[PDB]
């Protein structure tokens, strides 16, 4: 009635609202696919199977997953149950006989798991350990970026003809990234002690670029390097301020070891004890610096001159 | 509108001018169109496009003569014309090539054996 | 005629549930984007339902009325004092306006206080205050012609304050003589 | 309302494909005499005068310019 | 709720947007026109609504307190009167951001929530952040100079934003530490109400 | 079968188009609406499906084969050659967006160019799974069908040597200019 009349009309109400989604769509096979699946399972004697489906259009299943890659929860579509995304059973389109939108959702579900658990890994975080801490912030700042990606999407559906094969291929290079991150996550989940944790989690990465040796090795070397920042600045304080300054004994050396520093350690521990016995008597803006004027073996290979003439300077 | 004053408009339409201007050469329009209303050949497309095909075809621009058969369906698909053969016949006429004998090949029916 | 119409701007919208002659049918406005009439005929939706809720006993009118621009240059001359069609001496702008219409019940409060030009010090200090006073009225009605209602709630938040503070130094009982000037000390 | 609309759409379709038509021929006409002849055509007029019309405007329009 | 939902995160209630004392603001979770994914969304963007009513009651209530007619800052007092001094600067861009939202819904009669969750993001962080910052020193009765040593054992914070945040407020509270030492140090007198200066 | 054929053919099948590990994608044979020549029509288009399929999977499977680098420069040069299969799906998908009806003929004649090229490139696969072709042997395995003869096929094939070549000369800038190998249990 009067207002609610309006609503009725201008609202797109029919597999979320209570009510048996019925739909005016246009006839003709290309979209009659459902009535033509059924009455050849009818002549062919199922015996009859006619199980209850909601029969959603088509553009909100792209509105939902679109929403699957926010990170958002509780969709009518992807219901999780423990903490495992899952497609519904009474989800039908007019075509697609019922069958293959549950594996293309399958597919899309698999990819909405890599998103829902790094969510959670956030949401762990958010709500002094200073490396998961700074670890998530890298992770952030990729998610931010990717969700423009999408939204930017759902701004083209609301103002050209747009499907679920054309939002798929469109969203390939996306798709493809995140796939890395489900395997380069996976070993910083799997472990008890706080050093442990970060150094295997810090290990894993500079093996990963070194297995990747373009546009993933920009992305796992964007990924490395704001990990990388807890231990180059208190290495950096180590050595000109004279004293380790370490938070629950993340450092290695708790006053089992990340082989990124190893083949320049000994120059490193030889500064820090002989600076502190001087005085009883900015390291990471200058490696980003360097990227700016062979990746991460040569490349790395130039960032201990930074920690060697300080080195000598110190022991001199 | 009417035929008369719709011939008025291709005067001005292929004469740069006004109709206040262009008065000679469409009182010979009038007598050109005039008194040869009545179709004087038996109507069919299926005879003017074989002879558009082959048009085509005879330039050794064998694409367009097979493209040509897509887009006469497409008048046979959507259905606003009326007489499809008209039209045909006189873009036929008016083809130039961008790069003989007639009594030989198929022609139209003469509409004078029925008592028209 | 036809074929002068038929040169048209074309929608060139579809649908894989509209195949046959779907120029375009859009997308029934999702709620969530559609407002400014929809959302305050929204608003004014779930008022009747409370108020069904409550039958009667509730009765919660006024979801309406007016513009934007004028209650901006209504709500800047209430800070001079002034009497106005909703100030007598959705529907949460009643306490976004309240939060602006005790700024100007203390500048009324301050111009009956210090109105006269007992004691000498004491007309030296509310004379002094005047000379503030026209500030305060200065630089209102200066900047905004026309600006938006958010834009005064936040302009006025860093100056307002201190008018409130204004009212705990006076008495909207007061010394005077070397007790008050030792006092403002 | 909406028959009125589906035809308007129906014939800008066919305006269209005829004027394809009319290129893949060269025929010198464009999308607005072609408006004029296909009209021409659709009431019943002979395409042997019409063609001929059309020859001889085309004819005299040189020996002016 | 285009609207409304910049109202409310603005501070300013609506019975949409129900202000509870406990439960902050709190979508009324009962409509038969829009559904419970979007309602998730409102949530999500009601914490930072519920964090910035939260800040600005704690600011108008213990500016250390007003004219200052018991004192410890916030209780009354000068130390953590330069904390709020610093805070409501700090979360400045979040009203200028919401600002800015106001003219692009201006110019755009029908954009998403998605967009606005996309701008409302990165202020969807700082927020949490600072709030264990206020909390610390209403839980442990900070008082005077010890509020320096809580916000910096946080400004080794590892969000960067965050850091430089806190950083702010560091600096501006330090300036009432550099103007007592100023006095005591150059014309040999304190000036301290029952706050201090690390000298008796 | 409109829509369903352009699913199966994308690598989404359904039981019409029944998946069949064994018989790739299989027309389930008995239809009393449809009749015996169409099915032998949908079954010739079937077989690009089934070598869609199996390849996706050959490169989703192996993106690292057994574990290792040469043949992960072999898939991502194969979806790459494989792409314009995929557009002129979706071109086809606009034509009949366009027209309600067209013909599977229709379809038939527009994809009768890949029809050719994807069992050409089985075999270039099938000889690196049998033979268990290691690293650099890869690059001979290719070029030994890049004399093809099939002029698209001998371009195809190029544009994956290209590929993996870079590879090839990736590990040489390295031993040829800084010294040092970069080879793990490839070559």
């Amino acid at each position: 009635p009067d207002d609610r009349s309006w609503l009725e009309h201008h609202v797109v109400h029919q597999y979320w609202t209570a009510r048996p989604s019925q739909f005016p769509h246009s006839l003709h096979l290309h979209s009659n696919l459902a009535a033509v699946w059924d009455q050849h399972l009818y002549s062919s004697d199922p015996l009859y199977v006619p199980d209850d489906r909601v029969l959603v259009t088509e553009t909100q299943v792209i509105r939902e997953t679109l929403w699957l890659l926010s990170g958002v929860k509780k969709l009518f579509i992807f219901q999780l149950i423990d903490g495992k995304v899952t497609v519904r059973n009474n989800i039908i389109v007019t075509h697609l006989t019922h069958s293959c939108l549950r594996s293309v959702l399958e597919q899309i579900a698999a990819y909405g798991q890599v998103v829902f658990r790094l969510q959670e890994f956030i949401d762990e975080v958010m709500g002094p350990f200073r490396t998961y801490q700074a670890f998530m912030w890298a992770l952030y700042k990729y998610f931010i970026s990717f969700k423009e990606e999408l939204a930017e999407i759902e701004k083209c559906i609301i103002n050209t003809t747009i499907t679920l094969a054309i939002v798929v291929d469109k969203l390939a290079p996306r798709l493809s990234q995140l796939k890395v991150l489900h395997k380069v996550f996976s070993t910083g989940v799997a472990e008890t002690r706080n050093v442990v944790r970060a150094s295997h989690l810090l290990n894993t990465l500079y093996k990963a670029i070194l297995e990747y040796d373009e546009q993933t090795v920009s992305l796992l070397f964007s990924l490395w390097v704001e990990t990388v920042r807890p231990y180059l600045q208190t290495v950096d304080e180590w050595i000109v301020h004279g004293h380790l300054w370490d938070g629950a004994r993340e450092f290695i050396i708790q006053r089992t070891m990340v082989s990124f520093l190893k083949p320049v350690l000994k120059q490193i521990i030889m500064a820090g004890k002989s600076m502190q016995l001087l005085k009883n008597l900015e390291l990471d803006d200058v490696h980003d610096p360097l990227l700016a004027i062979t990746f991460e073996l040569t490349l790395r290979s130039c960032l201990y001159p930074h920690i060697d003439k300080q080195y000598l300077d110190c022991c001199g | 509108k009417s035929p008369n004053v719709l011939l008025q408009n291709l005067c001005c339409r292929i004469l740069g001018r006004s109709e206040a201007d262009v008065a000679q050469q469409f009182q010979y329009a009038v007598r050109v169109i005039g008194s040869n209303f009545a179709p004087t050949v038996e109507r069919d497309e299926f005879l003017v496009a074989e002879k558009i095909k082959k048009e085509l075809i005879r330039q050794r621009r064998e694409a367009d003569a097979a493209l040509f058969s897509e887009l006469h369906r497409k008048l046979h698909s959507q259905g606003v014309l009326k007489n499809k053969w008209s039209i045909l016949y006189l873009l036929l006429s008016l083809s130039e090539d961008p790069r003989s004998y007639a009594t030989l090949f198929a022609q139209a029916l003469p509409r004078d054996a029925h008592s028209t | 005629l036809w074929e002068a119409a038929l040169t048209y701007e074309a929608s060139k919208r579809r649908c894989w549930e509209r195949v046959g002659c779907p120029p375009g049918h859009r997308e029934e406005p999702y709620l969530t984007e559609a407002g400014r009439d929809a959302f305050d005929k929204f608003c004014r939706l779930h008022q009747g339902e409370l108020q069904l809720l409550a039958g009667g006993v509730l009765q919660a009118p006024q979801p309406v009325l007016v513009k934007e621009c004028e209650l901006v240059k209504d709500v800047l001359n209430v800070l001079i004092g002034v009497v106005s069609a909703t100030f007598s001496l959705p529907e949460s702008i009643s306490s976004l306006l309240s939060e602006v219409a005790e700024y100007g019940t203390c500048y009324t409060r301050l111009s009956h206080f210090s109105l006269q030009p007992k004691g000498l010090v004491f007309q030296a200090f509310t004379s002094g205050l005047r000379r503030y006073l026209q500030y305060y009225r200065a630089c209102v009605l200066s900047t905004p012609p026309t600006l938006s209602l958010l834009t005064i709630g936040f302009l006025f938040k860093k100056l307002g304050r201190q008018l409130r503070y204004l009212a705990e130094l006076c008495g909207v009982a007061f010394p005077t003589g070397v007790k008050l000037l030792s006092y403002l000390y | 309302a909406a028959a009125a609309a589906a035809n308007l759409n129906a014939v800008r379709e066919t305006m269209d494909v005829l004027l394809e038509i009319s290129r893949i021929l060269n025929t010198g006409l464009d999308m607005e005499t072609l408006s004029i002849c296909v009209r021409l055509c659709e009431q019943g007029i002979n395409p042997e005068a019409l063609s001929s019309v059309i020859k001889e405007l085309r004819k005299a329009t040189e020996a002016l310019k | 709720m285009i609207h409304e939902l910049l109202l409310a995160l603005s501070g300013y209630p609506g019975s949409i947007f129900t202000w509870n004392k406990r439960s902050g603001l709190q979508v009324s979770q009962d409509f038969p026109f829009l559904h419970p994914s979007e309602t998730s969304v409102l949530n999500r963007l009601c914490r930072l609504g519920t964090d910035y009513i939260r800040f600005t009651e704690f600011i108008e209530q213990y500016t250390g307190h007003v004219q200052q007619q018991q004192g410890q800052g916030g209780l009354h007092g000068i130390y953590l009167r330069a904390f709020c001094t610093g805070l409501d600067s700090v979360l400045q861009p979040y009203r200028q951001a919401l600002l800015d939202l106001e003219q692009e819904f201006l110019g755009d009669p029908h954009l998403s929530i998605s967009h606005v969750n996309y701008f409302l993001d990165q202020f969807q962080l700082l927020f949490p952040s600072v709030m264990v910052v206020v909390e610390q020193i209403k839980s442990q009765k900070i008082h005077g100079c010890q509020i320096l040593e809580t916000v910096y054992k946080h400004s080794c914070g590892g969000l960067p934003p965050v850091r430089s945040a806190l950083e702010k407020i560091l600096a501006v509270c330090h300036g009432v530490m550099y103007k007592q030492l100023s006095a005591w140090m150059l014309h040999g007198l304190l000036l301290d109400q029952h706050e201090e200066f690390f000298i008796k």
